[PDB]
């Protein structure tokens, strides 16, 4: 989407392996606030 | 804290909680000593 009309996908009832991310090193940038990407892969939330 | 955060930052967050709850224990024990002196003075009057 355009940023003014940013798109929001709601996530529910699934198992995310957040380790699929982080990869693809050449231009990804990761910046987590409140937690890292290793510790939350063993965590759960109601809605993402 | 650990579940959603790396050690370098988790040591700081746990140290804050430790300081807070350690202050709780100091408040508790100080009041028990001050209040035990009052019941001791009463026990001395009752013995007399």
């Amino acid at each position: 989407a355009s940023v003014y009309a940013w798109n929001r996908k709601r996530i529910s009832n699934c198992v995310a392996d957040y380790s699929v991310l982080y990869n693809f090193a050449p231009f990804f940038t990761f910046k987590c606030y409140g937690v890292s990407p290793t510790k939350l892969n063993d965590l759960c939330f109601t809605n993402v | 804290i650990l579940s959603r955060l790396d050690p370098p930052e988790a040591e700081v967050q746990i140290d804050r909680l430790i300081t807070g709850r350690l202050q709780s224990l100091q408040t508790y024990v100080t009041q028990q000593l001050i209040r035990a002196a009052e019941i001791r003075a009463s026990a001395n009057l009752a013995a007399t």
